[PDB]
RNA sequence: AGCGGCGAGCGAAAUUGGACUAGCCCUUAAGCUUUACACACGUUAGACGAACGGUCUGGAAAGGCCGACGAUACAGGGUGAUAGUCCCGUAGUUGACGAUGUGUGUUCAGUGAAAUCGAGUAGGGCGGGACACGUGAUAUCCUGUCUGAAUAUGGGGGGACCAUCCUCCAAGGCUAAAUACUACUGACUGACCGAUAGUGAACCAGUACCGUGAGGGAAAGGCGAAAAGAACCCCUGUGAGGGGAGUGAAAUAGAACCUGAAACCGUGUACGUACAAGCAGUAGGAGCAGGCUGUCCUGUGACUGCGUACCUUUUGUAUAAUGGGUCAGCGACUUAUAUUCAGUGGCAAGGUUAACCAUCUAGGGGAGCCGUAGGGAAACCGAGUCUUAACUGGGCGUU
RNA sequence: ACUCCGAAUACCAGUAAGUACUAUCCGGGAGACACACGGCGGGUGCUAACGUCCGUCGUGGAGAGGGAAACAACCCAGAC
RNA sequence: UUGACUGCGAGAAUGACAAUUCGAGCAGGUGCGAAAGCAGGUCAUAGUGAUCCGGUGGUUCUGAAUGGAAGGGCCAUCGC
């Protein structure tokens, strides 16, 4: 039997373009083009869920070193006298805290102090 | 259609129940130079090696 | 009932469909590697042909010969005398038998398995072996 | 094994026919090999050679810009041949003997467990009138049924013809599909003899 | 088996299973053709041809619900949707004046026919060709050339050749069936196509068109159940086109007409965007706008990080190497046959039938094939065999 | 392209512990037979070449991630 | 003096394969040696050429009615 591929072939089509909404141009309107970016998309999200946790320890970091410089110790040091101290509070607790409530982060800060 | 043997291979490779039996080469000409040791060790027939044997088979569709 | 019947696990299998797709993994090239002759439509290397060296077909010398006696001549196995019907096994009865083909014209009845009856072979050659069972068994072997 | 017929008493029957156990994998087989038998096979497309002109090459193999065509009936093109065109197939598959009598037996074993083999002591409808042999049926209670006979009156056959899900057959005539097919298999007892004779 | 730069390849017969069968004459046959006379026998226009109401939905009922009824007829088609019972049919039953065809006799007039049992013949030499057979040790056949018997006490063949034996009687003829094919006619069938497919051609197609010509060779189906194809009015050029009105179940079914995708082009709305540098996204993220009710949803996306398409081909491509303007459609591991390996099933030291027959997926049909023994070039021997004078042996096999 | 001498390594074999589905054999199916750079030992070349030819090990090929500004083949390290 | 032997060959070396290499020992027949012994060419490692076709000798295996024969085979050997 003689299989027409219309149907089906559209649907594919179709999925990739629903995919594409909102790309530039061709992007999003045309196959060849908009399927390339669709998995070039899928690509830079793989790359991207591994590098945001990177990015937001980066950020993390870079907070707890302004706070606790606010309270007179480098990051560096602040994190070995926690270590020393046994507090086991990650980076984005102590970033949250450092923004949220800064008198804690002081204790935390003058804890870090004592064990160094 | 039917597989045509290649008479070539089936006038020199034999089948048996111990493989693939053919005749060596190097006796069929000058032969007063060779040794009696050589020219009497090549006399019998011989069972083909593994590697040669696929292709002969190959070549031999109803043997 | 119609709607119930399937094949055997194993039974079936589906075939290579080379050409469709990554996924399938026999997209593209469809197994056949890249570029040469043997990737080539029509491309197959005749058997025996071993890049133009002088083949094992034509450096291994010819030998021997076939007789025309082999052409017309049938080993018979001992076991295979049962299925004769009557006690003469002759060529005519082993060619009803089916035994031999109707091209036959020379028998041997070769020691393999076992006789139980008595049967008198005429015309045929026996082994020494095959003749001790077909006189143990009670038979005969005319000349 | 015994087979309770109605209308007289319980028929004796080989446990090799009617105790088989059913199987499905040779009864597969068997019931797919029917459906191919069935099939004409009878379809061709044309090649590229088979049609119409395609003789003259299109244009010069170089220089002009375009891509290389030698016909305009290629594959590639439109209204050309088809790559790989069907000519007419035999779709037809052996059966061995013993495989399809295997089968058969398995069918009809199946059918005496599931209480689909219906044996009556006869089966015969006196005039060719439809109406009569749905008539018989109803005192049957089946609607739908295989009615294997030894030998198929012309009245029995005549009044089946027009009834759906009813067909008279001989025992000579019972396919391993039909077994199968219709809801129930009403056999006369002398069909079931025969039958038992036929398959081995 | 053989043939074969013994390469590539080519490829019998004996014998055996079938289908169909038939032989008859040169002292003149069988058959064939004609001719009429009969008779049968069929075809060729055709005819009759069963059985359904109500109700519901709907533009329409063939649908649904309810209850009936025919069926040797539920093939198939049509009818405002999907019909055994509305229609045409179908099953079945009938019909040919005349005209044809067929087969029998019974005739006629021929033909067969070469007359009279085979001489420029068989055979030979030379050159070729055909036979599976390539000139080979090459039988047989045909014959361009040159020759040339015997003549049943004879002659041909039996694969160089000879003997013996067997078998046949060339140099004259005729002969059905089983076999091949289908442009044409009819009927029927399809795990064949359904408008880029199927014919080149569903349509006024071998047309248009192209070519001096031979020749090549398209595209192009679909309003609706019915034209009911839009009276009349209005704008306009007594236009084109449109808006009303009307028709219709539907008029974004209005003839540029079923459905009506995508590329592509517009109008409107929300958000963004005129200090900003690159595969245009991604992870994050403010603001704004819609919903729903702000650790929601939707749209947009300032700003930040990261980030040089795809394919191909390559040691290696962002590559300034290839290919692609885009979309839609179509476009590439098939089919037959045989060999082998694997899975699965049947049966099992057995397994299996082929053509063909058949009341035809059954069943017959055993020819054959594979397995059941190997060794040896082979004769041949055989659970052994081969080697050799023989193996202390050794090769292969046995299990 | 000399040797009175002469290692490290490597290889061959044996014995032995522990760890490991390893080694081997017989079948079905391939693909490949343009390699690249880097280290080490060399020939060739100019101890030139992103040169060329071998040996051997690594990576690339067929491998993403982090580093080396950017950088197949380097360093670290193997992405369900 | 003819062991530059004839039939074989445990067991190895070495090769994709074709092929190539070494070999104790066994049988037969032999030479040298008083004898144990040694001898299947040469101190060793180059001195070579597959297959087909064909030639010569032997064998008498095959050989299409039979008996022969031709022609095949097998053994030895020749022709690049």
């Amino acid at each position: 039997p003689r299989v027409k591929r219309g149907v089906q072939a559209r649907a594919r089509h179709k999925k990739v373009l629903k995919q594409a909404k909102g790309y530039y141009g061709a992007r999003s309107r045309v196959y060849r083009v908009a399927f390339q970016a669709v998995t070039k998309a899928g690509q830079y999200a793989y790359r991207d869920r591994r590098a945001k946790k990177r990015q937001f320890r980066q950020l993390w970091i870079a907070r707890i070193n302004a706070a606790s410089r606010q309270n007179g110790l480098s990051y560096s040091r602040f994190i070995n006298g926690l270590k020393k101290a046994s507090i086991e509070i990650d980076r984005k607790i102590l970033a949250d805290i450092a923004v949220f409530d800064k008198a804690a982060f002081a204790v935390l800060v003058e804890k870090a102090k004592a064990a160094l | 259609p039917k597989m045509k043997t290649n008479k070539g291979a089936a006038k020199r490779f034999k089948k048996t129940a111990g493989g693939i039996k053919y005749k060596h080469a190097t006796k069929r000409h000058i032969l007063t130079k060779r040794t009696t040791k050589n020219k009497r060790q090549l006399r019998p027939n011989a069972i083909l090696p593994k590697c040669e044997v696929a292709a002969v088979i190959r070549m031999l569709p109803y043997a | 009932r119609l709607n119930t019947l399937a094949p055997a696990a194993g039974a079936k299998t589906s075939a290579k469909r080379v050409g469709r797709g990554i996924g399938s993994g026999l997209g593209k090239t469809g197994g056949r590697g890249h570029k040469g002759q043997k990737s080539r439509s029509g491309g197959s290397v005749r058997p025996g042909f071993e890049g133009g060296q002088m083949p094992l077909k034509q450096r291994l010398p010819k030998f021997g010969f076939t007789s025309r006696k082999s052409l017309v001549s049938a080993e018979v196995r001992l076991a295979e005398l049962a299925k004769v019907s009557g006690d003469v096994v002759d060529l005519n009865s082993l060619k009803a038998a089916n035994i031999i083909t109707k091209n036959i014209e020379f028998v041997k009845v070769v020691l393999s398995g076992e006789i139980n009856k008595a049967v008198t072979v005429k015309g045929l050659r026996v082994t020494k072996g095959a003749k001790a069972a077909i006189e143990a068994a009670g038979g005969k072997i005319e000349e | 094994m015994e087979l309770m017929v109605k209308g007289a008493d319980a028929l004796t029957v080989s446990e090799t026919t009617f105790g088989r156990e059913f199987n499905e994998a040779l009864v597969h087989q068997v019931v797919v090999a029917y459906a191919a038998g069935a099939r004409q096979g009878t379809r061709a497309q044309k090649t590229r050679s088979e049609v119409s002109g395609g003789g003259a090459k299109p244009w010069r193999q170089k220089g002009t810009g375009r891509a290389r065509a030698g016909t305009i009936r290629s594959p590639i093109w439109r209204s050309g041949g088809v790559t790989f065109a069907a000519k007419p197939q035999d779709h037809s598959q052996k059966v061995n003997k013993k495989m399809y009598r295997g089968a058969m037996k398995s069918i009809l074993s199946e059918l005496v467990r599931q209480e689909r083999l219906i044996v009556v002591d006869n089966f015969s409808v006196e005039a060719p009138k439809t109406k009569e042999l749905v008539a018989k049926l109803k005192e049957l209670e089946l609607t739908d049924a295989l009615i294997v006979t030894s030998e198929v009156d012309e009245n029995l056959f005549l009044a089946a013809r027009n009834l759906y899900k009813v067909d008279a057959r001989d025992v000579a005539g019972i396919d391993p599909v039909s077994l199968i097919a219709f809801d129930k298999v009403v056999m006369t007892a002398e069909a079931v003899k025969q039958v038992e004779e036929m398959l081995a």
